[PDB]
Formats: structure tokens, sequence, C-alpha cells
């Protein structure tokens, strides 16, 4: 995902 | 979910079921995976749900029977509002869990993409809602989880079908003009999921309608592209 979750 | 088929295991990873355990278990809305902590679903899911001790979220999940006593789950350890949420018809309708342990990721559960902030103005043309939810208004949780192909309808056209509301871009529509393919109870809280350039986006969380898949009255959904970077505030926070 271009979009980043960490 | 209304005029809907069956799904087969593993074709929405992302999808999750969040059950109450108060008064006794059951399914209460429907998730998405964002996150290895993270559950993305629709703030009215919580009215008068006083802490988060009493739920569960399930996922890899097809069918409602492999929920038993001994089916693992993953505690809530936070449940995190829209500041401006009142209601579902006034919009900010999205909250998030935060998980107590992570998301081992696999073909059975996996996040879905957020929408990019420059793919505002991308034409979704493959777009699906998913659910557990009743096949009618008055119906019952479904044991499968079903899906149906919805078209994605115009703010213009939506707020024509509302009067009376005031359908905001923080919200989109969608559904057939002749409706028979919807969202309904039950459903709520889960994801419109949309294909492009064959990655799937969380384009919309399961919101509200006027009755389910009634002819010209879309389901609303929280616009997820306008809340990316509340998502990011609240999940990235340092
Ligand atoms: C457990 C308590 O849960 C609840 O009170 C609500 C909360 C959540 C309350 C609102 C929720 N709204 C939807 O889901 C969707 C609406 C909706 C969305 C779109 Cl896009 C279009 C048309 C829509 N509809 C208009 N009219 N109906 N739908 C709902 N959910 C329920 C009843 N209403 C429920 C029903 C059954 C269970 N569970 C069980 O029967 O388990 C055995 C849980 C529900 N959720």
């Amino acid at each position: 995902c271009t979009t980043k979750i960490k | 979910i209304v005029g809907g088929t069956a799904s087969v295991r593993g074709e929405w990873p992302w999808q999750v079921t969040l059950h109450t355990t108060s008064p006794t278990q059951r399914h209460l809305c429907g998730g998405s995976i964002i996150g290895n902590q993270w559950i993305l679903t629709a703030a009215h899911c919580f009215y008068g749900v006083e802490s988060p001790k009493i739920l569960r979220v399930y996922s890899g999940i097809l069918n409602q029977s492999e929920i038993k006593e001994d089916t693992s789950f993953f505690g809530v350890q936070e449940i995190i509002i829209h500041d401006q949420y009142k209601m579902a018809e006034s919009g900010y309708d999205i909250a998030l869990l935060k998980l107590e342990t992570t998301v081992g990721y696999g073909d059975s559960q996996r996040p879905i993409c957020l929408p990019s902030k420059g793919d505002r103005n991308v034409i979704y043309t493959d777009c699906w809602v998913t659910g557990w939810g009743y096949r009618k208004l008055r119906d019952k949780i479904q044991n499968t989880l079903q899906k149906a192909k919805i078209p994605l309808v115009t703010n213009e056209e939506c707020q024509k079908r509302y009067r009376g509301h005031k359908i905001t871009h923080k919200m989109i529509c969608a559904g057939y003009r002749e409706g028979g393919k919807d969202a309904c109870k039950g459903d709520s809280g889960g994801p419109l999921s949309c294909k492009h350039n064959e990655v799937w986006h969380l384009v919309g969380i399961t919101s509200w309608g006027e009755g389910c898949a009634q002819r010209e009255r879309p389901g609303v959904y929280t616009n997820v592209v306008e809340y990316v970077d509340w998502i990011l505030e609240k999940t990235q926070a340092v």
C-alpha cells in the first residue's frame, strides 16, 4: 500500500 | 447484505466480525483490518458500549458457526471514536479498535490498503459490500459472509435521493437506481472494497440507508479517503 500503517 | 451471494473462504481477508459478550455473545458489527493491531469500523457500533472489555474481534472467518467458546479472537485495548461524531446520518461515522495483541498476517487475514490522497480523482468501477447482515429488513444475521457488487453514486445524485439530509463529501454512496443490492442490518462497520490497478482499497465504511436496497435509496458509507489523515493521526501517534 502507498498509505502505510506502522 | 441484500441480493448478494456467498463469499468464498479468503476472498475478503481484511473482513472481521466484531462481537459483543454483553449481555450474551453475538455479532455486533463488521470491520476491516488496516494494520497489525488496528480495525477500522463505524462509530455508531459503540452506542451504549461502555467498555472495550466486552468486545471480541474474530478474523479469518467465513462462517459465524466457526465461532465457539474455544475460537481464538483479538481483545480490544481501546475504542477510538472520531471527536466530531454525533450520529451516522451526520457523518464522522468512523472508529478504530486498537487490538490487545497483533494479527499475524497470512492468506486468511491481512490488511486492506487505505485509499491514496491522489486517488480522490480516480473512478472506481469494481466495488463490493460484504457482511453477515440481514438479507432484508426483517431477517437475521447470516452464517456465511455475503458479497454484492454495487456501483458508486456521485454526491450530487445521492443528495437528490436523500431530501432532508445533508449528504457531504465525507460520505460516499453506492447502489443501483432500481435498488436490489445493498448492505442491511448487521453489515455496518464493514468495508466497501474497490479494486483498482489490481489492488483492493478501503473506499467506504458501511454506515446507513433508508431501508435496504430500496429503489433510489443508495447505501451511505463513510468516505475513507477523507479520513486518511485522521487514521494516520491515531495509528501513527508518537
Ligand atoms: C448486538 C447488538 O447490536 C446492535 O444493536 C447493532 C448495532 C449497530 C446498529 C446499526 C446497524 N446498521 C447496519 O448494520 C446497516 C445499515 C444500513 C447501511 C446501508 Cl449502507 C444501507 C442500509 C442500511 N439499513 C437501513 N436499515 N437497515 N439497514 C444495525 N445492525 C443491527 C441492526 N442495525 C444488528 C442486527 C443484528 C445483530 N446481531 C445479531 O442478531 O446477533 C445474533 C447486531 C446488530 N448491530
